């Protein structure tokens, strides 16, 4: 029964294969939609400008890569929880994902 | 504009599903 | 040496991965800016589609723009548009542009 | 709060030096950038005019927009947009101005 | 644009007149 | 029978006489009795769109570039002044088309 909410680390299926995402969309819309709107977390990382890195021994090591934010159905593909992003990786990723979709 | 607005207002006929782009092309990362 | 901007609505080609499905185009709007866009060869773009049914993220664009149909705010997604061969049809009034970000930014839980 | 940029359309008021005449209002699509224009409170501007007589630095606007009439590509002036009250009515897509641009830059000998 | 080939589009019949902006405004220098 | 060509400094009743430079040709100016023209000011203020006419031209201080406009000449009884050097032409057109969002 479990809903991503904003600031989880999830597991998604390629759907054999699970790769990690940060969430940036809530739980209410989530829920009801089957929807969310998540990052993708890589291993593949230095000085990309839209990189943002995820403190040391959180459960999974990288970067949030936020210019590479979707929509995704995450019924289909199985969404486990993974962690929580610190509040200042979530406000990070919202900033550089702000600034490329020309927000203010 | 308020989440909360935007949800009551959400029905299962007006829900779209997951926008069809097929594959992945190019550097897409997923 | 078209590069697709901000406010741009685009085809978009898409390809099944099952060969035996059909695969088409689609109208995008895009929303990141062509010093990104031109650079990467990828871009941040909400799909138009021709269903209409009042969900509340949808966006409309005026009758007499050449592009029919609604924006869907919330499926916005990073795309390839070099592979997807990326052709402009039209320019959407910032108009539209400004509505899409606003509930975007809303359902992104934008400061 | 608001400040004219470069492709917005604007209602910008005239009031004749006879002050028994009425005056009015009239639209004019803004050449120069926000940058400029919000601290000087001027901007660069040609004069939309409602009848289109094939004149040659005329230049159509789309249907979409809600602007009847075509802009006088060679009327370019700067004008005071705050004395004048300009209210934002559109913003042009980037071909207008390409054409207002091109025909202005012509006339004034631009390299 | 070639500037001759639009003045060669010109004629008294698409002539417009100076454009009436009314009286100076605020800090225009003319 | 004078036409304002592209360079002239020109008088300008715009009875209450200013200079101002005329950047639009008399191929132009001829037909249209309209032109594109900056006016001159006695005294820098120092701004950035502010062009200074070279000591000893007969007309004095300085080019506002971002004061371009349309008007028509033959009305405001136009004379010819002078005539700028090409550097202060090629400078006023610079600084106006990267005003206009020319490139």
């Amino acid at each position: 029964d479990y809903v991503p909410d904003a600031g989880h680390l999830v597991w998604l299926n390629f759907t054999g294969g699970r790769r990690p995402a940060l969430v940036l969309s809530p739980a209410a819309y989530n829920g009801v939609t089957g929807l969310m709107q998540a990052c993708p977390v890589t291993s593949r990382a230095k000085g990309y400008p839209f990189e943002v890195t995820l403190p040391a021994h959180l459960g999974v090591s990288g970067v949030v890569l936020a210019d590479h934010c979707r929509s995704l159905d995450w019924r289909s593909r199985r969404a486990e929880q993974l962690a929580e992003a610190p509040a200042d990786v979530l406000a990070e990723v919202r900033g550089k994902l702000g600034s490329l979709l020309g927000m203010s | 504009y308020d989440l909360a607005a935007l949800l009551a207002e959400m029905t299962p006929e007006n829900l779209h599903g997951e926008t069809d782009w097929g594959a992945l092309e190019g550097r897409e990362e997923w």
